[PDB]
RNA sequence: UUACGGCGGU
RNA sequence: GCGCCGCUAGAGGUGAAAUUCUUGGACCGGCGCAAGACGGACCAGAGCGAAAGCAUUUGCCAAGAAUGUUUUCAUUAAUCAAGAACGAAAGUCGGAGGUUCGAAGACGAUCAGAUACCGUCGUAGUUCCGACCAUAAACGAUGCCGACUGGCGAUGCGGCGGC
């Protein structure tokens, strides 16, 4: 008899200023009922959204997670939580008769935002190549995989979270190990497959208010 | 709820079906645009090109 | 007019529609952009009384119409798709109600954004419930 | 647990063949207090005030303390004898580069 | 008699390959004996394509694919007719049947 | 008469100049001349005792308090421990998992030494003769040679008597039976050799 | 010379107590009487005191270990997990 | 979905 | 499996069902946690190994084939009674563990009957440590060593030479 949707109000979700489209969408939550207050029911919600509705002309096979850390009245401010690729991209690039090399590393930034980076690469068939198997040897794989994680340890350890997350809207990490590996075995589909968040540095309030500033 | 009962014209008949040679497939056109065309199944003698009536519009053809 | 968000005359607000099209049943659960707040979960096995036909394409066809009629009436007007198969240990292709609950979700006046298959895939994890010789039928 | 330990215990069984060395606590205590010690190696087993007063004399003699990753019975086999030994001091490297290494 | 030159299995310098499990009966087969089939099926069911592009938020949206790799035991591969019985000299080719997509 | 060993620990009195000795249940792995740290801001190592609300989910805990400040009641026998899950930082209550597999939501400020109780594996060895059971209970109680009630007389037990040693009456009795009648399977939910695991919460 | 072929340490129990209980004992009984290598001085002088107590002849160090053996495998798994939970999350 | 037998010698 | 939510009345299972779980709120959707298994797609008529067998990264080891060799020893060799070493799975004994799967077993169906197939549940067992047992369609159903007797396209590893 009661309609619980008549007790619910709409907030709108905002992405940080690092992206072109600042407005993610609208969520809903029930109002305050004593100890059930209407803010902790939507702190820590994940919004699995892609780039192409968060940039203007960027790719669509990549998606960002965006936890909520603060509520500003009718607004619902967010911070970065992680990324991965879609399923259909990540299994369109796993084909036969090529080597899949994959690396992973735990690197924290200088802001205290410990990440786990996941990167893949696939060996590349050459243009004049006649034989079928474009396989790598095993000691080639070990030194490529050493070369992958050494580079993304550079690109994350040195500076803060904003320049890190800004590097992988164009995915210049996958393009930097693209150039640095093709004197070992050439690679072609080299992405950062997934970024996972391990830590958060106690949530200073003004750091989120910087991200939604200019 | 109420779908508009849509009269429909058949193009090429796709041969018999129905495990006894009793039903045939017609791939109607929808009498508003021949660009918009779905595959359907009817029973009885068909005579290629004519017009038949759909009490329901789009569910499924003979397809597992 | 007490229900509904604040939009313009042209724009639309996004929700996601989790399709769980296994065999034996089908789910056409719609929820918000974070997935936490359920808007409407209606099922193909709640509008037929036959128990063969819960995985039928036809029961999914009218479950998709019923979930659109609730979603559009509440103010949430465009859908993203997160179709599942059974996944995990079990089969990884979706059942017969998969496509029909998707097309009839769109034929009954509703927009569609990004779609994705989001079924559970293991990394070579766990045994299957069949026996070594499988099930023999 | 794969590649790198025979940097420090292949060099240790090469100084043992070529150069000079002393084993035991009260012999590297004589060699540290009259200038002749170069790189003292402590086991991971020695009592923690013995580890302190060798780390304190080596600061006074400006020498290096390498902390060996092993038992005192494991450092003895790495030397090449049937003992256990916490503290060694090499007083001449034969032709290797233990001092010219990291510590 | 020895029916086939390999014994149904593509192992030559091995003693044991991994056991995998069939899909539609959950029977345990060797990985080399198993009849694989990799389905790159479009998730949209092509009769239902002009009902999702006319109800999308774009005019040009590339539709996602469904990449399901089936693999069967030989018992369910013959019953579901993905491998057909062959004559005793037309068995001896390893070329798959041609495409016939249009 | 205890299966666990003990550890006597000297602390420094904060208020008087005095060293005063405690007696702990010995967590397994500790040695003499080891520093033991005890507080809220203590660091989670073996043998350190610290409140259950600060330590993470899934750490193994011995000798824990069932009400705060009760100085250790639960999970104290040799080889036994308890596991913590499920911190609720609002209305501060944490649930633990007792050595009987039964879970219990307790206060958050309950205090507990990190580790497992020493002397474990003790019940793996057979007593192996009647003499070493005698010395076992001479340390404990006057309880050991248990005469069956079927073997005694109708004054002495509800089960005794008869020309044959038989119970006669059903050996499962109610819980509100009086004293002198509760003998046997007291308020038994089931009998017979057990199947499954326990399947009753 | 060769004094037994099966019983070993449980030849003191004679014909008594059952073959499978004497076979069950002789894993426990070789293990509680064995000298273990000390982890603090490297000398194989870990003799067992009372049950759960382990003690060094030289360096005189007392260790609270298992009942019939120096390490219980339940207590090594926990020490692995405690230092893992102490480096994960950093509390 | 269920579908089990067919006297001996010629 | 358990917590904290969200909205709802079924979910599950099947050729059809039922036994079963569910407004002390299942199933589904979100976020976390824990445990134990297992390392998909890449994965091949590819590799290694005496055979059994071997697949996530990085790490202390100890071994090995082939190739390269104007090194060295100079018959040191092949097969091998007796005697040994290794040996899938199930099994046995003890200690840990116990997620899934699951002989025995209970129940629901199916049948003339079902002690079977099928469904719900589940013990021992599958997992680890230690000791055993020594067998398999342990199969290329083909002992090991040596030479000789057609062609061809390749592939895996070394070596050499070429636009
Ligand atoms: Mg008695
Ligand atoms: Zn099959
Ligand atoms: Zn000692």
């Amino acid at each position: 008899v009661v309609d619980p949707f008549s007790k619910k109000d709409w907030y709108d979700v905002k992405a940080p200023a690092m992206f072109n489209i600042r407005n993610i969408g609208k969520t809903l939550v029930t109002r305050t009922q004593g100890t059930k207050i209407a803010s902790d029911g939507l702190k820590g919600r994940v919004f699995e959204v892609s780039l192409a509705d968060l940039q203007n002309d960027e790719v669509a096979f990549r998606k960002f997670k965006l936890i909520t850390e603060d509520v500003q009245g009718k607004n619902c401010l967010t911070n970065f939580h992680g990324m991965d690729l879609t399923r259909d991209k990540m299994c369109s690039m796993v084909k036969k008769w090529q080597t899949m090399i994959e690396a992973h590393v735990d690197v924290k930034t200088t802001d205290g935002y410990l990440l786990r980076l996941f990167c893949v690469g696939f060996t590349k068939k050459r243009n004049n190549q006649i034989r079928k198997t474009s396989y790598a040897q095993h000691q080639q794989v070990r030194q490529i995989r050493k070369k992958m994680m050494e580079i993304m340890t550079r690109e994350v350890q040195t500076n803060d979270l904003k320049e890190v997350v800004n590097k992988l809207i164009p995915d210049s990490i996958g393009k930097d190990i693209e150039k640095a590996c093709q004197s070992i075995y050439p690679l072609h589909d080299v992405f950062v497959r997934k970024v996972k968040m391990l830590k958060k540095p106690k949530f200073e309030l003004g750091k989120l208010m910087e991200l939604h500033g200019e | 709820r109420v779908q508009p009962i849509k009269l429909a014209r058949v193009t090429k008949v796709l041969g018999r079906t129905g495990s006894q040679g009793q039903c045939t497939q017609v791939r109607v056109e929808f009498m508003d645009d021949t660009s918009r065309s779905i595959i359907r199944n009817v029973k009885g003698p068909v005579r290629e090109g004519d017009v038949l009536t759909l009490l329901e519009s789009e569910r499924e053809a003979r397809r597992l | 007019i007490s229900l509904g968000p604040q939009v313009a005359e042209g724009e639309n607000v996004f929700g996601v529609c989790h399709i769980f099209a296994s065999f034996n049943d089908t789910f056409v659960h719609v929820t918000d952009l974070s997935g936490k707040e359920t808007i409407c979960r209606v099922t193909g096995g709640m509008k037929v009384k036959a128990d063969r036909d819960e995985s039928s394409p036809y029961a999914a066809m009218l479950a998709a119409q019923d979930v659109a009629q609730r979603c559009k009436e509440l103010g949430i007007t465009a859908l993203h798709i997160k179709l599942r198969a059974t996944g995990g240990n079990r089969t990884k292709t979706p059942g017969p109600g998969a496509q029909s609950a998707l097309r009839a979700l769109a034929r009954s006046g509703m927009k569609i954004g990004r779609i994705e298959d989001v079924t559970p895939i293991p990394s070579d994890s766990t045994r299957r419930k069949g026996g070594r010789r499988g099930r023999r039928l | 647990t794969k590649k790198s330990l025979e940097s420090i215990n292949s060099r240790l069984q090469l100084v043992m063949k070529s150069g000079k060395y002393v084993l035991g606590y009260k012999q590297t205590l004589k060699m540290i207090r009259q200038g002749k010690a170069k790189l003292v190696i402590l086991a991971n087993n020695c009592p923690a005030l013995r580890k302190s007063e060798i780390e304190y004399y080596a600061m006074l003699a400006k020498t290096g303390v390498h902390h060996y990753s092993g038992n005192n019975i494991e450092l003895g086999t790495a030397c090449g004898k049937y003992y256990r030994v916490c503290t060694l001091a090499i007083i001449d490297p034969g032709d290797s580069d233990i001092i010219r290494s990291m510590p | 008699t020895k029916k086939r030159r390999n014994n149904g299995r593509a192992k030559k310098g091995r003693g044991h390959v991994q056991p995998i499990r069939c899909t539609n009966c959950a029977r345990c087969v060797p990985k080399d004996k198993a009849i694989k089939k990799f389905v790159i099926r479009n998730i949209v069911e092509a009769a239902a394509v002009r009902d999702i592009s006319e109800a999308s938020v774009f005019d040009a949206y590339v539709l996602p694919k469904l990449y399901v790799k089936l693999h069967y035991c030989v018992s369910c591969a013959i019953h579901s007719k993905v491998v057909r019985n062959r004559s005793r000299e037309a068995r001896k080719d390893r070329t798959p049947p041609p495409r016939f997509r249009p | 008469g205890r299966g666990a060993p003990l550890a006597k620990v000297v602390f420094r009195d904060p208020y008087r100049f005095k060293k005063r000795t405690e007696l702990f249940i010995a967590a397994e792995g500790i040695h003499t001349g080891q520093f033991v740290y005890c507080g809220k801001k203590a660091q989670l190592n073996i043998g350190n005792v610290l409140p259950v609300g600060t330590m993470p989910e899934g750490t193994i805990v011995c000798c824990l308090e069932e009400k705060p400040g009760d100085r250790g009641k639960l999970a104290r026998a040799s080889g036994n421990y308890a596991t913590v899950i499920s911190h609720n930082p609002e209305t501060k209550k944490t649930r633990v998992k007792l050595p009987s597999g039964s879970k219990k939501v307790i206060s958050s400020a309950n205090r507990a030494v990190v580790g497992v109780v020493a002397g474990g594996g003790r019940i793996d060895k057979p007593i192996l003769k009647a003499g070493r059971a005698y010395h076992k209970y001479k340390a404990k109680r006057n309880c050991w040679p248990r005469v069956r009630g079927v073997a005694m007389n109708p004054v002495e037990h509800p089960f005794g008597g008869g020309n044959h040693q038989h119970i006669g009456k059903p050996s499962t009795i109610r819980r509100d039976a009086p004293a002198g009648r509760k003998v046997g399977l007291i308020a038994a939910r089931r009998t017979g050799r057990l199947r499954g695991t326990k399947t009753v919460q | 010379a060769k004094r037994t072929k099966k019983v070993g340490i449980v030849g003191k129990y004679g014909t008594r107590y059952g073959a499978s209980l004497r076979k069950m004992v002789k894993k426990i009984e070789i293990s509680q009487h064995a000298k273990y290598t000390c982890s603090f001085c490297g000398k194989t002088k870990m003799k067992r005191r009372a049950v759960g107590i382990w003690h060094c002849g030289s360096c005189m160090k007392t260790v609270a270990g298992g009942a019939w053996t120096y390490n219980t495998t339940s207590a090594v798994t926990v020490k692995s997990a405690i230092r893992r939970l102490k480096e994960l999350k950093d509390q």
